[PDB]
RNA sequence: GGCUCUGUGGGUGCUUGGCCGCUGGCCAGACCUACUUCAAAGCCACCGGGGGUACCUACCGGUUGGGGAAGCCCUAGCGGC
RNA sequence: CACGCGGGUACGCUAGCCGC
């Protein structure tokens, strides 16, 4: 640390404590598999829509598995995973649609 | 006057003061001190008096120590809300809502009113968190503290379900329970707001018999009135 | 602009934002407001017609 | 209110030391922005129309704390070039316009004197003390501070002159006169430790003029005897104490204070065979005072306060403990 | 040229040290009169240096009696001995400004190194004390215990009743 | 040596706040003049040094954005990402007013950034306090509107109508109609003078004083209707740009144009100049734009190309520049770095505001925040861009938070310090130099074989005999 | 890493504080038209000071019957002045109350030629009758003189020592004589050996004691010494000199007011050439007076003028004139060095102010900053045409303007005569003698 | 159940797409700063009436000192008209 | 000429020796 507690107190007194204030503020396996995905290869640098999902300025060729990973990252960026993707008798009655019958 | 309408929309959604008179008025709006001294009252003495009140609150109950760390600190003397980003503002909204649910039990005491006076005069709860602040002051709707909060509330920040307090802000008299339950049985929004507030408090285990009796009474009279509205005789309509 | 003080006015003798000398003491504005004319272009149209009439009277 | 202009001058004075702290690696630019913003807010509040000695004191405390934190960071980073000279200069400037804006606040005057005595400005300290005494003559605490620090320095003539002007002014409460007698007998003690003063007649002279000063009372003479009875290890101390008690006998023949000093008179240099003999002597005097014609309630309250002091002293006999408990219980 | 000037008031007397003295030749000018009137152009002339209150209302009564009779009091002599630099006018004198000429003479005969200037005879010290008496409620307020009105009220009643001997033979109420 | 940073500070201060090379003390001869010039050069060295030292007390910080990863670039940022990452006090400032039924809109901020005015071409003039959202005045104006522009304050605004121009007060009451200015199509308000400079359609430029009310100088640009106009504010001269392809620099002291830089082969379409006065960017009808270092009057780099004829251009307080072309605008960062002696072309634009089918009528910068207004045919769109904006204003010159008393004192002080219109040139710091011809004539009054052939040819057409011509003829006989 | 500039209004007002914050950036990029705005503020300064030049302050009471022919201030005091008129009455005024005089007496029979204050409190008057010593400040008013002298010839002027009780009187017999009060009676007469003509004015050097300068009507100045009671030096100029005055700040500089319409500043150690030649008048100068701060000069002329001068200028800093002033005879500063006093020949003692556009009293700090800023600005830009013409332009009365145009025509004519004489004479092979050299005709010891 | 007010959508003219650096692409966008041989033809371009014109400006005719495009010539040139 | 941090001679203290 090489800082005294009294020195840290003089720090918090003289200079301010915005960093610690911000700190106190901000306190299933895949069942089936394919083989065509391993066999595939696509040119990210070639296709202009796929140009925007590569990582470095070297990624042009990619197999279908890592390609699927990039598309999954890009889908998650465009639309986040909603919280409902992550019994009670009355709640079961509400969620049953046989009850609301005219 | 389409231009005037869009501009008034911008002016109501605006949050920061931008000329000196608007700054002086928005700093003059206060709970405890009269506005004549609330204009000329700077932030050091405010923090001194309200920190004394918050100290009395910590010697009342135990769980005010995290807010001693993060909301009533010597850096919160200085921090300005409108210069932080949206996510810092959201985290601040969460901390404010936690403190309001916590302070809702002991609101009839001068220590708690001093703490809320700090939160209003520095973090501008009455302009940024009107929903939760107004729901927390709602169960005490007879006391002069609620009358003053009704005074200092800005008219356009009041959300839609609580927009029935306009005649009382016009004439500063505390609204009666007949008015609250009547607005509850007409709008489902106020009823859902009160129930959401109280269920949030009871999940956070900071409830108290005053709030629980208030919520029970309002929803009971509200369900009575709502069924008395819903009864309509035609079989399909009542179904 | 505030009411000019003594020295400020002595330095800005010739200054006035409202009435220039090219505004003719706002005779256009006084007449337009007196007789409810809606178009200041129509005022100046009347004005140049009356001006041509006076110069014909001058040559006569 | 040209306070923007006045603050501009003071911040433009404070700028080059901050340039030094930036060219060194001691503070980084974010910290320096925090510093200059806090200094701007402080200077505007200081030069504002409505100000307070508490505001001046808080700015003083901040600047002094910045000096201390800078010293800590310098000693941590192993530098020697950066000094405290500019910091002490600006602190002196704050205090000077502080006592200009609020001359009548002894809180601020005492804080300013404390700052001078802390950072080692003795001549400046004497000048500040002189100005503060000229603004607050009736302050016994200020007079005692001047006299005591002068005698601590060793200026007996200057400590004298301060005390003499003080007792010429403050004539209402005897606190300053007690303090002058205290300092004078401390000077006699320092001389005896070094080994006219062979007589030691200056406290007797102070007593003889205190008799005619308008605070002169029985309780005043009691305080005089108390401060005379402290540190009885002296040469003419018995002479002084005898003169005090004879003067009190000649003035207040039956006052309970006079009876109290007749009780505690022979206990001047007692702490050991010399202790219990004087104890028995004063016990006989005490019983004679309790049976004689005197205001027994006031005398016994003085005596039980005195015995509260005695029982606060430890290392005594159980028999005399029980008899003092009995005599205190019979009152 | 003035250096210090006394000023006797009801709560007590104070002596001010003049800095940047006024011009005695153009003293009858509208500019210097306006500067005497306002407060932001008189505090540059006058800076407070020493104050002395009275210890008790009997002492203030003694003050008025001696001062109006013209004789200086002993504690006034004490305060001036504290504030004025000790000198005799063999080579360097100190110029004081007081109001009463007899008081000026008595202070001169007390301290040889103080030449006094009377407000009766010198217009510059006249205008200077006039400005100080006008702005007197603000210059002392930093150490003014209370206000000056009640002290003037009670002190005037004490002085006039002492001169009249009133309560000895008023009982009709 | 530890004095290396000392010499670096002194060199940097002498560069920035020097305003002149230095006095050569060694070459003076009189002793008293030597001493007073040593004293003066020392005082000026201390002045510039303490000014550079006092430049630390600036509170705010200049906005910026830099790319983090190697692949993502700066112009691929979106307004949503910006408004999520930025502070809420400017996230409020980013907004879009929708106005569709009243022609294309031109926006113009006041020079303190408080109030703006927007003019829809078919007659709709509005002045508003856009930060607070309250509008000062709004009017339908009937006929068309060429160009709206604020005056010195936010009090008076001048609208360039179909035939005359009209200046109005704060409530939109029409103060008066200037009819000497006929068919005005471009306007620029010199604000340190008080001059309204109007370019008509006819090519007749007119300079009218606004304080006194008399037109100071009429000039007739003899060639072509004017296509563009702006004001160099370091000189207060008028960069107008004609139709034959040249930009001409004018000033009210001459009928001839002061200079004429040559530009694109088509008519120049838009001009902008730095407030430092360093560089001018101009974009033509030919698809290029190009910059110019003005103080030396040469081209700095090769021409950039814009993929359409640019409708407008405007550069910020700092080095940013916004060219609004076609239907979407772009912003370049490093066109003209001040410190470099030789400039460099930039690969990519800093950032672009995209096209959703709105033709851009005019771009402007809010002069003191990090935002930028576009005026397009669908209305007004104030977007945010971080790098712009001079971070630290000067509350003696211009105050974005001006109180009433401060605005009144500012108006009367600028009225007392108005600049006479004759003091306008290509170097505005010249008042005090030697009138060399007058000085040589004064010193004269105190102190008192190829060319003669053409001289005799010139003097043989007079046909005065002229004893000097006689001596010259005798000399020509001698040769 | 996105970050824009965020400006709350706390930078304009701290909350709860009425103070108006004003952050400042000194970038020349942000403050344009530097030199031009400076020239314009200079022009406003010139127009302001030519508007507010109102120098006339007052008139000391009702004045005298006849003209004011001599006057003198009390160099020890500050508001004690006396003026001796022409009918032989002297009056003593106090400057605080300029309504009525403090002390008057019909002193002599002829005019009061010399007058001074002593160092104690008393005053001396000199007339052709003789000289007399009065005490004007006493608890009884005494109109009788307390000392009288007649022997020694017709006395003409007076001057008093700085510290001691000695004073010199310049007589008419070609001598001055020195008295030491309280132990001398007839005084010691010092004179040049063979000397006849009247010694008009006399003045003790103030900064260096015991050096006496005096001017005689042989168009000559003479310096004496007093520790060795003998004359020292004698220079003959081209015209007679009406007064000599020493400089109260530099020990060796003197100024002679001479009938050549000129004012010469001489160095007493080197009388070979004049140090400075102020030429601004129309008639003869009847009075000169150095400032007590030793940097400005007053010269009251025989015509209707008072000229204020700088020490190294050599031309009119300013000129005062008034129809009511019939002639001007004695002008002197007050020890403030801010108000000058002019005894006229109309019988008035007028009080003007120097620095005729600088008001008195205590100034507020921004006001004094604006004044000093205007003055330094003019000191820089005082030579451009517009500023120059408005700063020099002053209304002179018709007779003075007419006669000074004739004076310029005559001086240009004489210069052209001398120029043609040089060009067509054998004097061409010489250097032009400087005029500071041409001021002194001869010097002798 | 009624009056009044307020808001949203459709209509009030005959139905061929949203965007762009549009013979192609894009709606997740992609690339970003290159390319260059020669400045330009002239005219016109609305201010209410009578009136003065010191100053400035416009136009015309000149004047000192430079300046030399272009035209003409040949003794050929650092030329000559 | 001296002015920051350590150990000594010495403290309800800091005057003095050498380092960091």
């Amino acid at each position: 640390a090489e800082k005294d507690a009294e020195e840290e107190e003089l720090e918090k007194f003289v200079l301010g404590a915005k960093e610690t204030f911000r700190e106190q503020l901000f306190r299933d396996a895949p069942a089936w598999e394919d083989s065509d995905d391993e066999r595939l290869t696509i040119s990210l640098a070639g296709a202009t829509r796929l140009r925007k999902l590569r990582i470095s300025e070297s990624e042009d060729l990619v197999s279908g598995i890592e390609y699927a990973r990039r598309l999954r990252q890009q889908y998650l960026r465009l639309y986040p995973q909603p919280d409902w993707a992550k019994p009670l008798p009355l709640d079961s009655f509400l969620r049953d649609a046989n009850s609301f019958k005219v | 006057s389409s231009l005037a309408q869009q501009l008034a929309q911008i002016a109501a959604n605006s949050r920061s003061s931008f000329n000196v008179k608007a700054l002086k008025a928005s700093h003059s709006k206060s709970l405890i001190w009269e506005p004549r001294v609330a204009v000329s009252q700077t932030f050091a003495e405010i923090y001194s008096q309200c920190y004394e009140g918050f100290k009395e609150l910590c010697h009342l109950d135990s769980r005010f120590v995290p807010f001693d760390a993060t909301l009533f600190s010597a850096q919160s003397q200085e921090v300005d809300r409108t210069q932080m980003t949206a996510e810092e503002n959201a985290a601040l909204d969460k901390r404010v809502d936690s403190f309001l649910h916590l302070v809702g039990s002991r609101l009839r005491l001068m220590p708690a009113i001093k703490a809320v006076e700090w939160l209003i005069r520095r973090f501008r709860i009455h302009e940024f968190n009107t929903g939760t602040l107004l729901a927390t002051f709602l169960p005490y709707h007879t006391i002069p503290a609620f009358v003053t909060l009704l005074s200092i509330l800005p008219v356009q920040r009041i959300p839609i379900e609580y927009r029935f307090l306009d005649p009382y802000i016009k004439s500063l008299t505390p609204p009666p329970r007949a008015a609250i339950v009547q607005q509850a049985t007409n709008r489902p929004d106020l009823l859902s707001a009160i129930s959401r507030y109280t269920l949030d408090s009871c999940r956070a285990k900071q409830e108290y018999p005053g709030l629980i009796s208030f919520w029970g009474g309002i929803m009971a009279e509200a369900v009575n009135g709502m069924i008395d509205k819903m009864r309509s005789g035609r079989r399909a309509i009542q179904l | 602009v505030r009411k000019l003080k003594y020295h400020e006015q002595k330095l800005l003798k010739k200054h006035d934002f409202i009435n220039y000398k090219s505004d003719n003491n706002h005779r256009d504005h006084d007449v337009i407001r007196r007789y409810m004319i809606q178009k200041p272009e129509d005022y100046h149209k009347y004005n140049r017609l009356c001006g041509s009439l006076r110069q014909f009277a001058h040559r006569l | 209110a040209w306070v923007a202009d006045k603050a501009r001058f003071y911040l433009e004075r404070a700028a080059p030391e901050l340039r030094e702290w930036e060219e060194k690696e001691i503070f980084t630019k974010d910290e320096i922005r925090n510093l200059v913003a806090k200094r701007s807010d402080f200077e505007h509040l200081v030069l504002a129309p409505g100000t307070k000695p508490t505001d001046f004191l808080n700015y003083v405390n901040w600047e002094r704390s910045l000096d201390r934190l800078r010293a800590k960071r310098c000693a941590r980073l192993n530098i020697r070039s950066v000094t405290s000279h500019a910091s002490q200069a600006r602190t002196f400037g704050i205090f000077e316009r502080a006592v200009l804006k609020h001359p009548g606040s002894i809180e601020l005057w005492l804080a300013y004197l404390e700052f001078a005595a802390q950072v080692k400005a003795t001549k400046r300290w004497r000048r500040i003390m002189t100005r503060a005494l000229r603004l607050h003559p009736m302050n016994a605490s200020l007079w005692t501070l001047a006299g005591r620090r002068a005698a601590q320095n060793g200026d007996m003539q200057r400590a004298r002159a301060h005390f003499l002007r003080g007792c010429r002014f403050c004539t209402r409460e005897p606190t300053l006169w007690l303090e002058y007698a205290r300092c004078e007998m401390d000077w006699l003690a320092r001389m005896e430790a070094k080994k006219p003063a062979l007589s030691g007649a200056i406290p007797i002279a102070v007593f003889d003029v205190a008799r005619k000063q308008p605070f002169w009372g029985p309780a005043a003479a009691e305080k005089f005897f108390d401060v005379f009875a402290k540190f009885g290890h002296l040469s003419c101390h018995e002479r002084i104490i005898s003169h005090v008690v004879t003067t009190m006998q000649e003035l207040f023949p039956n006052h309970p204070c006079t009876w109290s000093v007749h009780i505690r008179q022979p206990l001047v240099g007692v702490d050991t065979p010399a202790f219990p003999k004087a104890l028995r002597e004063s016990l006989a005097r005490l019983k004679a005072a309790l049976q004689s014609t005197t205001d027994r309630k006031a005398l016994a309250t003085k005596m039980v306060a005195w015995m509260d002091g005695i029982l606060a002293i430890e290392k005594l006999d159980a028999a005399i403990r029980t008899v003092l408990e009995h005599t205190k219980r019979s009152l | 040229v003035v250096n210090f000037l006394l000023f006797e008031s009801a709560v007590g007397f104070s002596l001010f040290e003049v800095v940047h003295q006024a011009d005695t030749v153009g003293l009858e000018l509208p500019e210097v009169k306006d500067a005497m009137k306002t407060l932001d152009k008189f505090g540059k002339m006058v800076k407070l240096r020493s104050f002395n209150p009275w210890t008790s209302a009997a002492q203030g009564l003694e003050a008025i009696n001696l001062i109006s009779e013209g004789i200086m009091p002993e504690y006034l002599k004490s305060a001036l001995e504290m504030n004025l630099p000790q000198t005799s006018g063999k080579k360097s004198k100190v110029v004081l400004g007081v109001a009463d000429k007899k008081l000026a003479g008595e202070i001169t005969a007390a301290f040889p190194g103080v030449q006094c200037e009377a407000a009766d005879t010198s217009e510059v010290v006249a205008a200077l004390l006039r400005g100080i008496r006008t702005h007197a409620n603000k210059l002392h307020k930093s150490l003014q215990e209370g206000d000056i009105g009640r002290a003037q009220l009670g002190l005037g009643h004490a002085y006039s009743r002492a001169k009249v001997k009133f309560s000895v033979h008023k009982n009709d109420n | 040596k530890a004095e290396l940073d000392r010499i670096r500070r002194y060199k940097q201060a002498q560069k920035k706040y020097g305003r002149g090379p230095r006095v050569d003390i060694k070459s003076v001869r009189d002793k008293k003049l030597r001493r007073t010039l040593t004293n003066l050069e020392n005082k000026y060295k201390t002045a510039a040094l303490k000014a550079k030292e006092a430049e630390i007390l600036l509170e705010n910080q200049t906005g910026f954005l830099e790319p983090e990863g190697e692949l993502e670039r700066t112009y691929k940022v979106r307004q949503d990402e910006i408004v999520k990452e930025v502070a809420v006090e400017v996230a409020q400032k980013k907004f879009e007013l929708k106005l569709t039924e009243l022609g294309p809109y031109t926006c113009e901020y006041s020079r303190n950034g408080r109030d703006l005015i927007l003019a829809g071409r078919k007659g709709h003039v509005a002045t508003m306090d856009w930060r607070e959202g309250k509008l000062g005045c709004e009017l339908q104006l009937g006929e068309t509107v060429r160009d709206a522009r604020f005056l010195h304050n936010n009090q008076f605004f001048a609208v360039a109508q179909k035939k005359y121009v009209y200046i109005y007060d704060h409530n939109g009451v029409e103060i008066h109609c200037l009819r000497k200015h006929v068919e005005v199509s471009h306007m620029e308000f010199l604000p340190y003078h008080f001059l309204l400079a109007t370019l008509s359609i006819s090519g007749q430029l007119k300079y009218q004083d606004t304080s006194t009310g008399q037109i100071v100088a009429e000039i007739a640009t003899k060639h072509g209707t004017p296509v563009s106009l702006t004001q160099n504010p370091y000189n207060a001269i008028l960069h107008i740009g004609q139709q034959n392809g040249t930009v001409t620099l004018w000033s009210p002291n001459s009928t001839d144009p002061l200079v004429k830089l040559l530009a694109h082969r088509g008519p120049v379409r838009s001009l902008a100049v730095d407030r430092e006065g360093r560089y001018m960017v101009s974009t033509g009808q030919d698809n290029k734009m190009c910059i110019w270092d003005i103080r030396n009057f040469k081209e700095a780099v090769n021409s950039y190309f814009t993929r359409a004829p640019a409708t407008s251009v405007a550069i910020s307080d700092t080095g940013l520049t916004a060219v609004g072309w076609g239907t979407h605008t772009t912003i370049w960062k490093g066109l003209f770095n001040k410190e470099r002696p030789v400039q460099v072309k930039v690969d990519s634009p800093y950032m672009t505001w995209g096209g959703q089918g709105q033709v851009v009528e005019r771009v402007r910068w809010c002069p003191f925040e990090d935002i930028l207004g576009i005026g397009h045919n669908e209305g007004f769109s104030s977007i945010i861009v971080p790098g712009a904006g001079e971070a630290n204003y000067d509350a003696l010159e211009v105050n974005p938070f001006e109180t009433k008393k401060q605005r009144q004192e500012g108006e009367v002080k600028a009225l007392l310090n108005k600049l006479q219109p004759e003091m306008i040139a290509l170097d505005p710091n010249f008042i005090g130099n030697l009138d060399l011809r007058s000085e040589k004539q004064r010193q004269a009054e105190r102190d008192l074989n190829t060319a003669l052939k053409k001289y005799l040819r010139k003097q043989r057409k007079k046909n005065i005999i002229d004893e000097k011509r006689l001596k010259a003829e005798e000399l020509y006989r001698q040769m | 890493k996105i970050k824009a500039l965020t400006r709350s209004i706390t930078a304009q007002q701290a909350p709860g504080s009425d103070v108006q914050r004003a952050p400042r950036n000194l970038a020349p990029e942000l403050h344009p038209f530097e030199r031009a705005r400076e020239y314009q503020r200079a022009l406003n300064a010139v127009k302001l000071e030519r508007m507010f030049a109102k120098p006339f302050l007052g008139q000391l009471g009702n004045g005298h019957v006849q003209g004011v022919y001599s006057m003198c201030k009390d160099k020890n005091s500050l508001n004690c002045i006396a003026s001796g008129s022409g009918d032989g009455v002297v009056k003593v005024w106090d400057l605080t109350t300029r309504d009525e005089e403090t002390w008057r007496v019909a002193a002599h029979n002829n005019i009061v030629k010399g007058l001074t204050f002593t160092n104690d409190k008393k005053l001396l008057s000199c007339a052709t009758d003789g000289i007399k010593l009065w005490d004007p400040y006493a608890s009884p008013s005494n109109t009788t003189p307390i000392a009288t002298w007649q022997e020694g010839g017709p006395y003409t002027s007076l001057s008093f020592h700085r510290s001691a009780n000695t004073f010199a009187a310049s007589s008419g017999q070609g001598c001055i004589r020195i008295w030491d009060l309280e132990h001398s009676t007839a005084g010691q007469a010092i004179q040049w050996p063979s000397f006849v003509d009247t010694i008009t004015d006399v003045c003790f050097n103030q900064v260096e004691t015991s050096v006496i300068g005096s001017v005689a009507t042989d168009r000559s100045i003479i310096l004496f010494d007093l520790r060795t009671n003998m004359p020292v030096i004698k220079t003959v100029l081209h015209f007679a000199c009406n007064r000599i005055v020493f400089n109260p700040m530099e020990a060796m500089n003197l100024a002679v007011a001479s009938e050549d319409h000129n004012i010469y500043i001489f160095d007493a150690r080197n009388f070979d050439k004049a140090l400075n030649i102020q030429k601004g008048h129309v008639a003869a100068v009847m009075d000169v007076e150095f400032s007590p701060t030793g940097e400005e000069l007053v010269s009251g002329s025989y015509d209707r003028t008072i000229r204020l001068w700088r020490r190294d200028a050599g031309h009119s800093r300013d000129v005062y004139h008034t129809k009511r002033m019939q002639r001007v005879f004695r002008t002197m500063w007050t020890m403030d060095s801010k108000y000058i006093l002019t005894g006229s020949d109309d019988g008035n003692v007028r009080l003007w102010r120097a620095n005729a556009s600088e008001r008195s009293g205590v100034k507020a700090t921004r006001q004094r900053q604006a004044l000093e800023y205007n003055n330094a600005l003019l000191d820089r830009y005082g030579h451009l045409p517009e500023i120059r013409r408005i700063r020099r332009h002053r209304h002179l009365p018709k007779v003075v303007k007419k006669a000074t145009e004739i004076k310029r025509e005559e001086l240009a004519a004489i210069k052209r005569r001398e120029e043609n004489e040089r060009k067509h004479s054998n004097k061409k092979y010489e250097k032009r003698k400087s005029e500071r050299e041409k001021a002194v005709l001869v010097k002798q010891q």
